[PDB]
RNA sequence: CAAUGGUAGGAGAGCGUUCUAAGGGCGUUGAAGCAUGAUCGUAAGGACAUGUGGAGCGCUUAGAAGUGAGAAUGCCGGUGUGAGUAGCGAAAGACGGGUGAGAAUCCCGUCCACCGAUUGACUAAGGUUUCCAGAGGAAGGCUCGUCCGCUCUGGGUUAGUC
RNA sequence: GGGUAGCGGAGAAAUUCCAAUCGAACCUGGAGAUAGCUGGUUCUCUCCGAAAUAGCUUUAGGGCUAGCCUCAAGUGAUGAU
RNA sequence: CCGAUAGUGAACCAGUACCGUGAGGGAAAGGUGAAAAGCACCCCGGAAGGGGAGUGAAAUAGAACCUGAAACCGUGUGCUUACAAGUAGUCAGAGCCCGUUAAUGGGUGAUGGCGUGCCUUUUGUAGAAUGAACCGGCGAGUUACGAUUUGAUGCAAGGUUAA
């Protein structure tokens, strides 16, 4: 069986997420925690506690045993940018882009 | 760099303002027009 | 309206239709009548500050005034209602028999 | 000092293969059955 | 039997889009729109099946036009590339303890540094609540933030002589 | 704290300044000024299909009449070799 | 006659944000559901967010809330690719993977032949002459009056009325 988790417009570039999710992608999910909890990246918190939630998720609201849990899926979807700017040299502004993301992570005891 | 626009309360109010406008013909037809237009503030 | 706060109607459209039921409120600004035992309702009703958890909160729903119909005492059965002048005043009689 | 054509999403990939992030040495730990990096003290109850 | 390359141009016959008339139809047992398909006509184009969708819309003959877009350093929206690239705005910090879900960055301590005819104290102008105390961390702050000139709800300015 | 205002002021004079502007400030109107110049002008098939030359022109990268193309109605061998 | 880029600048707390010393210039922004019945209660988290349970025909109908196109950004996979000189297709063609609006079918593609974008402007442009970053919207011979010529209709030495 399958449970997931999301978490939405999450303040961060899509393609810093990404990143950090190639590296748990098909894992364990006990040897993935401690990727998440031992990588110097800004997304590793938040990216862990989706993580942590699914396999929550798989106990309790449909009886499943973490022991044999498993990394199905995990991506980055583009969320909503906000408009900012930026002062120049010469009367002149430039963009900033603030760039969201919504994140999954599906967890699987791989079985059917 | 000295820029333009140094602002001074009392020089503001007697250029422009309620009884310098009302004082002129001319400046009654600037006061008669902001009203047709529907402006919040016309002085 | 027509209708007022004590009158004893029948429903002839919503899914609780063919019930005979009792009129406790109006509320004329939007024409819905209250009427008793039709249009059941399930509010969540949450902790209060005066109040338990609870559960679901069974109540009555308003009713358009349109899916509603008198009942002539004679026959009874739905009809509408007319006004003929008497005592000076206005009255309501039920179009098929007397009056109210 | 200006690009000249733009960069097809194919090209745009390419470049982008190397772009990539490894994962730290994680061994587990003796004391507890756990995971820290190699050669550093264990974030849980911190022996070495 | 004979003819049929074609720019500027001339001439002919048509396809599709909105609205109207008359006639006749289809739709919650699912209209229009949207998506997909290996279908049909000489072309512009027309159907049929499924998925999504939730209330309108075709057909026939005639009529009337804001009637068909790939280009105008076109106008408006929103999304790329350049690219994890340039930059992050003059100057010194260190360690200890504490608070917190989270600390190079917040609070307290010690030492060290820097200005000192001023990076000190007053006060015009100008600005109008930025002032104070509790609380908060969405956005703002070129990083972070438990903090703030930011957000929240309570306060604060006293004259016969200035 | 006041004064001089654009067909105008001010200038120990530089075409210098009059709100990041000055051989004549800014804003609204006449106003869709005019533009023989450049750029654009949106569906499909069928038949025919050319000119870059006379002549006149404050006229030669504009225009007008003729020459060459098309469609229609006539005339009827008057066309070509 | 228009139907939210339209129709008033303004369908919405529009002559308003905002810009300017001033005169003045001047926007963007509609849609839950029949009914709030607007998700009690449990679980992860500081919260935000989420997975269930429930209300409802329906919850990707959960308040940026009818439908939800394209450009753009991802995840999984069937066939393919590290000796090769490419306006990127087209015609020929093995091997492998599939099975339709059922018809001399669909996807991919070893290798072979032939192939210098589109528009505008020009005697002549692959042009190193012009324009376009991509996608979507919406953007240019109208109609009033008069003249002329053709078709079509009434009547005909007559035809026809204007206010
Ligand atoms: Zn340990």
């Amino acid at each position: 069986m399958e449970a997931k988790a999301v978490a939405r417009t999450i303040r961060i570039a899509p393609r810093k997420v990404r990143l950090v999710l190639d590296l748990i992608r098909g894992k364990n999910a006990a040897e993935a925690i401690a990727i998440l909890k031992l990588t110097n990246k800004a997304s590793s918190p938040v990216i862990e506690k989706v993580l942590m939630s699914a396999l929550a998720n798989a106990e309790h609201n449909y009886d499943m045993n973490t022991d044999e849990l498993v990394v199905k899926e995990a991506y980055a979807n583009e969320g909503p940018t906000l408009k900012r700017f930026r002062p120049r040299a010469q009367g002149r502004a430039s963009a900033i882009n603030k760039r969201t993301s919504h994140i999954t992570i599906v967890v699987s005891d791989g079985k059917e | 760099v000295k820029r333009t626009y140094q602002p001074n309360k009392r020089k503001h109010s007697k250029v422009h303002g309620f009884r310098k406008r009302m004082s002129t013909k001319n400046g009654r037809k600037v006061l008669a027009r902001r009203r047709r237009k529907g402006r919040k503030v016309l002085s | 309206m027509h209708i007022k706060k004590g009158d004893n109607v029948k429903v002839i459209a919503g899914k609780d239709k063919g019930k005979e039921g009792k009129v406790i409120a109006t509320l004329p600004k939007k024409d819905r009548v209250v009427v008793e035992g039709v249009n059941i309702m399930k509010k969540h009703q949450k902790p209060t500050q005066l109040n338990p958890e609870g559960g679901i909160l069974e109540t009555e729903a308003a009713i358009h005034v349109s899916n509603v119909q008198l009942l002539d005492p004679k026959t009874n059965e739905p009809t509408r209602v007319g006004y003929k002048f008497v005592d000076g005043k206005k009255v309501r009689i039920a179009k098929k028999s007397g009056e109210e | 000092a200006v690009p000249k054509r733009r960069t097809s999403k194919t090209r745009k990939n390419k470049r982008r293969t190397h772009f990539k992030i490894s994962v730290p040495g994680m061994t587990e730990c003796p004391n507890c059955g756990e995971y820290k990096l190699s050669h550093r003290v264990c974030k849980n109850c911190g022996s070495y």
